[PDB]
């Protein structure tokens, strides 16, 4: 009698329970025709939950029971390569998963005292990213924009160039329709990166509740490699998608609202959630596994997507990511529209952990870029004014547009670390002062080609040490200099 | 057995059953005595049921007999649907006598697997010089018009029609959602006239109807298109199908009109807590799949000119390209007032229209965005001042937003002006030519309302 | 004497007692088998109160039995709490076993009484020359450090600690208020690492915490700091107590939110009613009475850098200093990297600064001024126009802005833990010195990483 109920309303996805005396907050409860729900609201009289399946054939009358049981999904490397939904069942019709084990989906992070401070980095293949917003693994940065500016683009590229630092990765897709999925999905397998990544899909046809639930099934399959001594990359494409469905179930319940009639717990909402990606030490390891992983650390890093409206970053749910997070990526539509490609706007952009997170040769090389880019902004005003200006700064001006041209790149073409370092390098020098505005971008172009076509042994110690001393930078320059004359853009 | 009104408020009513009797969530009700239909939404317990009517409710009163039918909503779908005009209910209202099929189908639905998706690989020409440019059509996806109140939505739909839908090999159907009715009765005249008619079918419910046949309008064309899309012939292969909806915003705002009644708290700026599930709900059915291909074109309305309000937001992430209209460009006179700096599309990239193609519009891109930079400078300030650089792109800018103005067909009747037709690769070389500054001589006022850049040429010769 | 749960409603709950005994307000109520901590906020009749969770509530039913102890949140307080990590129910999460004490202080309590006020103003030396001499502290004020997005923060606090301690130990106590547990964990180890970790008691509450514990670690940092301030020595006086907060925004933010779940009608921006009320009882209890004094070092984000919102504007009536810092200085190579201009204090009355104090940093900051308004005018024409004036003053606050440079002692990489605690004298004399211009001709190079004057004249002899 106190595990079992009947069905009393029925609306909306909304199902009310008479009865079931012993359910417990978040328990899973099983309906007569096989589908499963949730207890969210425990009232005095009744209980409320949200249905995970399709809720138009129940009806009033009927009879539920309460299993004593929480969420759970299956986890293990057996998802790689797979598309699955909310709860872990596939839809790519590939057959089924075995898996050997399960997890909550529910969870606490770990604790301060266990945790290890961020100095290994992490690549996403863009000059502009790498050198002044760097990221490192347990790090969690924000990237923020318009409509259309390009977000899923950065983060695509990202996962695509982790092809060898043997990093997996988790896409998680809230409220797309399956076109735009299905075709994330072909270019990721046309790259040869779906042996490596799992992709988690509620798409917009879906109940509210999976589209709300998705993201934490995903931080528990990434979870499963950092509590075992590797390392993992997470990325959720859309947080409002998620706080939208969030605010629609709970002025469904009839919750008291508060500002944009949002819910009062959803910065409790976003932060537990982002709260679970860190650096664990070597001691969580070896407890976790009784001694079977001795000396090894593991990570999981964190890429949120969020969408502002008209370029307004003061509303209420854009604040409290902002606030959560450490560092932010801006892009702008003015310098979208303007040919600028990615759009990333280095005036509001930070990295709070900062060069702790980059490779010796990047972090000695990125300073003059920097400075450079501070210089040419300092004279933005008087940029319609040329006539009317000092040489010297005129000068200023000209490297400063040098470098924004540099600054550009194309789509699925990522960068190592060996490209990047000669294109700064050279930059740095002046070698690049010579050429006009235009042509920059092909002069780079023919340089990087000419470098990995007949300095194979020098780009893999590059990529491979990522060092720096007077051997290099001579052998660098060498080669600089012998494409300078003797060739062709 | 039959349940009887208790309660009636406006649109809404509700019905009180037996325990043992109670209908499904989506069932269809008939009240005896009268043509009025019930649908019901959700069950309160108790054996009460709250349901929306499909008509006028005048003359009802508390205590009426309501039978069930136990089955949704069902319509005629086939060969005989073509060339008639049929209500939300399927019911024949061109006084033609009764539709002479049988098979039927439920109007709700859910929507294709993700497993049955199918990837769009062939480009579509319309022959107008900027959507070409800046904006190209793929064969299988979806279009959406986005634009305020009398900007040109509707004009620049007949002449997608005019240009597409006639020189094409297949079926049609044709939806209106909260729309004129001096519109269709024009349109059905018109394509009676030629011999078109037999091609098209057609379903109206229009902004005279009760808000219960504005909501499930459009389901009932989206039917008769999925019926036509997954239709196969002995030894013959399958079909290609054009769908049209009409102001797909009417759908919403009927939504809204009646979410207060049913019991729900209000979201955002009054609208109903489910707006982006029921819409995700009707967007995900509009698609082509691994068997058969639908490609679509939709209208959206923009309330009080603004692009930030929560419908038009919600549905700019169901399509592949985008236009849209803006109110600044139609009071200057240019026709059709199509914003290029606002205008997207998944086919702009190198590998599937060309390099010259994607130079060419990054460019006239630029251009634009670096004038609309300067307008304030030149605008507080003289003109002198500048550089020579900004005076030639000012130029430039000025004849490129002259250049993307075109005469239609379907709008002979406002201007008296015949209607133009210009393929893609003339509108390439004129704007490789503009922008190359061949034209600089050429007065900016021989750029207006022309076809290819041999008019322009002939135009400003006869100034 | 014991009551059960009757309701369960996100994190609030009701629990039902007898119409007898019915625990009072703030009482700490304790679920059977569990290990969760309610505590009471309302009563609502006919034995019924509404209570909230003090940590994570999944895992609780309908009719489990709960337990009052008759008494508000207590938590072990004294030198035995030195050098340890405790949650906001003062339990260690260190890992180093329990806390042996057995003194425990309610962390409800009322402010101190108008008559228990100092009957005196004091300052308080800190040691970093800028923040001496253009923001002065005051002995038992509060100090509002806004400024900064990418720069190193928890490193110069860490500093201020050893500063203090270094002029007095005071036995400081931290309390992050919703702080990332990175940061929290570099800050645990950096401490450690400089063995000034056996004066500093630390208070962690996390950003994944339910709101409670955010509001409530503020609360068990002021008692343990209150207890430390009540502590006398053989002479009968009290001691100085630093306490630090992470962001008394976030706290603000964690009221908002529990107001809001608690069913109360916004106020003119969305935040509770009771704004003012618990920004003053908390700041009300930072205050220097007759015996020791209390300290306060906050740290302030502003809102969208808006200063008409309520939440800076509720909070600007009580800091009695302001700090700023600067991202471009940080990265010009100065690690101290405080805007002088932004930054100013409430502490420079001439009558309690000194008269000489008040008129060197005048004339110091409109020197700097002068330099700040030369750059443009040197840009647009040069130093063409600019012989014999404004290029003394443009050497003379170049020396000035190489002097605010101090190394710090607790960090390493730069320098060897360099005292460099020079008194204020030292520094008021040395900015005299400098505008008087006995230092003009001395190099302007020579100021980089300089404690004193007779550092800066050695240096100087040396090159
Ligand atoms: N570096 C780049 N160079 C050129 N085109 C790019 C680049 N990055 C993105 N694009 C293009 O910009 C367009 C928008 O990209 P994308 O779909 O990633 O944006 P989004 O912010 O995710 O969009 P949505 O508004 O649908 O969420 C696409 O056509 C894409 O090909
Ligand atoms: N190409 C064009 N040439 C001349 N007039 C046009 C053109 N396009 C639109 N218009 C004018 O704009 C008005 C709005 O057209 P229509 O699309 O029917 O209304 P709405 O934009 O509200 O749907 C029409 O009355 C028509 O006169
Ligand atoms: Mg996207
Ligand atoms: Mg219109």
């Amino acid at each position: 009698a106190k595990n079992e109920g009947t069905i009393v309303m029925v609306s909306d996805g909304i199902v009310r329970i008479h009865g079931l005396a012993d359910a417990m907050y978040g328990e899973m409860i099983e309906f007569d025709g096989g589908l499963f729900g949730m207890a969210l609201n425990l009232e005095q009289d009744s209980v409320g939950a949200v249905v995970l399946g399709n809720y138009l054939s129940l009806q009033e009358g009927q009879k539920a029971r309460c299993t004593g049981r929480v969420l759970e999904v299956p986890v293990g490397p057996e998802l790689l390569g797979r598309v699955v939904d909310a709860l872990g069942n596939p839809i790519d019709g590939k057959g089924p998963i075995d898996a050997k084990l399960t997890d909550a989906v529910e969870k606490v992070a770990p604790g301060v005292i266990w945790r290890q401070s961020v100095d290994q980095p992490v690549q996403t293949g863009y000059k502009s990213v790498d050198t002044m917003i760097p990221v490192g693994r347990g790090q969690r940065e924000l990237i923020i924009g318009d409509r259309q500016t390009g977000k899923t683009a950065m983060a695509i590229d990202a996962i695509i160039a982790q092809k060898n630092s043997g990093i997996k990765c988790v896409y998680v897709a809230i409220g797309q329709k399956q076109s735009t999925i299905a075709n994330v999905v072909r270019k990721l397998e046309e790259t040869g990166a779906m042996a490596y990544t799992t992709v988690v899909a509620a798409a917009a046809a879906d109940p509210a509740a999976m589209q709300y639930l998705a993201p934490y099934s995903g931080c528990t399959m990434g979870e499963y490699f950092r509590d075992r001594g590797e390392d993992a990359l997470i990325i959720y494409d859309d947080l409002s998608k998620q706080a939208v469905a969030y605010r629609q179930i709970s002025l469904l319940l009839r919750r008291p609202p508060g500002r944009e009639a949002y819910p009062g717990d959803v910065f409790y909402l976003h932060s537990r959630l982002l709260e679970r990606a860190s650096r664990v030490s070597a001691e969580y390891v070896e407890k976790f596994t009784n001694g079977a992983v001795t000396g090894k650390t593991g990570s999981l890093t964190a890429l949120p997507i969020i969408e502002t409206q008209a370029g307004d970053v003061s509303a209420f749910v854009p604040t409290n990511v902002i606030s959560i997070t450490d560092g932010q990526i801006f892009l702008e539509t003015s310098l979208f529209n303007a040919g600028i490609r990615p759009a990333v706007n280095a005036g509001i952009s930070v990295s709070r952990v900062g060069g702790s997170a980059q490779t010796k040769i990047i972090k000695k090389l990125s300073g003059g870029i920097r400075t450079a880019l501070a210089q040419y902004r300092e004279l933005a005003a008087f940029a319609q004014f040329a006539s009317d200006l000092d040489e010297a700064t005129r000068k200023q001006l000209e490297h400063g547009q040098r470098v924004t041209e540099l600054m550009k790149q194309k789509q699925y073409a990522p960068y190592s670390i060996a490209d990047q370092a000669v294109s700064v390098y050279a930059s740095n020098e002046g070698y690049m002062a010579d050429v006009e505005v235009k042509k920059i971008v092909d002069f780079d172009a023919a340089l990087i080609a000419y470098f990995r076509s007949e300095y194979a042994p020098l780009m893999k110690q590059i990529d491979e040490t990522g060092d720096y001393n007077k051997d290099i930078e001579a052998a660098i320059k060498a080669g600089i200099e012998s494409f300078k004359a003797t060739q062709t853009y | 057995s039959s349940g009887r009104i208790i309660q009636i408020i406006g649109a809404v009513i509700d019905v009180e059953f037996e325990r043992t009797s109670v209908p499904k969530i989506y069932d269809a009700l008939q009240v005896d005595g009268t043509e009025t239909t019930l649908e019901v939404q959700q069950q309160l317990g108790d054996g009460v049921v709250r349901t929306i009517a499909m008509g006028s409710t005048e003359g009802l009163k508390r205590g009426l007999t309501v039978t069930s039918t136990n089955a949704p909503i069902s319509v005629p779908v086939g060969t005989a649907t073509l060339g008639r005009i049929m209500d939300v209910l399927g019911r024949p209202i061109d006084e033609a006598g009764p539709v002479a099929t049988e098979e039927r189908l439920p109007i709700h639905r859910q929507a294709p697997s993700y497993a049955e998706q199918a990837a769009s690989t062939d480009l579509l020409e319309t022959g107008i010089k900027v959507i070409d440019l800046l904006c190209p059509f793929a064969k299988g996806g979806k279009v959406g018009l986005f634009g305020g109140a009398g900007v040109g939505k509707t004009v620049n739909m007949m002449e997608l029609i005019n240009n597409i839908a006639k020189a094409h090999s297949g079926l049609s159907v044709f939806a209106g959602v909260g729309e004129r009715t001096r519109e269709g009765n024009d349109f059905y005249h018109e394509m009676k006239d030629s011999n078109v008619l037999d091609k098209v079918a057609m379903v109206y419910g229009q902004m005279n109807e009760p808000p219960g046949n504005r909501l499930r309008v459009a389901l009932t064309g989206l039917t008769m298109a999925e019926y036509f899309r997954d239709e196969k012939d002995e030894n013959g292969k399958g079909r290609d199908v054009l769908l049209f909806v009409d102001n797909i915003y009417r759908y919403t705002l009927a939504g809204t009109e009646v979410s207060a009644l049913l019991g729900r708290m209000p979201s955002a700026v009054g609208y109903q807590p489910t707006l982006a599930e029921e819409m995700g709900v009707l967007q995900e059915r509009i698609t082509s799949t691994k068997s058969g291909s639908i490609t679509s074109i939709q209208a959206v309305y923009v309330p009080a000119d603004d692009l930030t309000d929560p419908s038009p937001a919600t549905t700019f992430a169901h399509l592949d390209a985008t236009v849209v209209l803006s109110r600044d460009i139609a009071s200057s006179g240019i026709y059709p007032a199509i914003d290029p700096l606002d205008s997207t599309s998944r086919q702009l990239d190198p590998l599937v229209v060309g390099q010259e193609h994607y130079e060419i519009a990054r460019a006239v891109q630029n251009v634009l965005q670096r004038y609309k930079e300067l307008k304030d400078i030149i605008a507080i300030l003289g003109m002198d001042e500048l550089a020579e650089e900004d005076k030639l792109v000012v130029y430039r800018a000025r004849k490129i937003q002259r250049f993307f103005s075109q005469p239609f067909h379907v709008a002979e009747v406002f201007t008296g002006a015949p209607g133009k037709l210009v393929p893609l690769k003339e509108t390439i070389r004129g704007f490789k030519g503009l922008l190359a500054g061949e034209y600089d001589h050429i007065p900016e006022q021989a750029f207006y309302m022309v076809g290819g850049i041999d008019e322009v040429i002939a135009k400003a010769e006869k100034l």
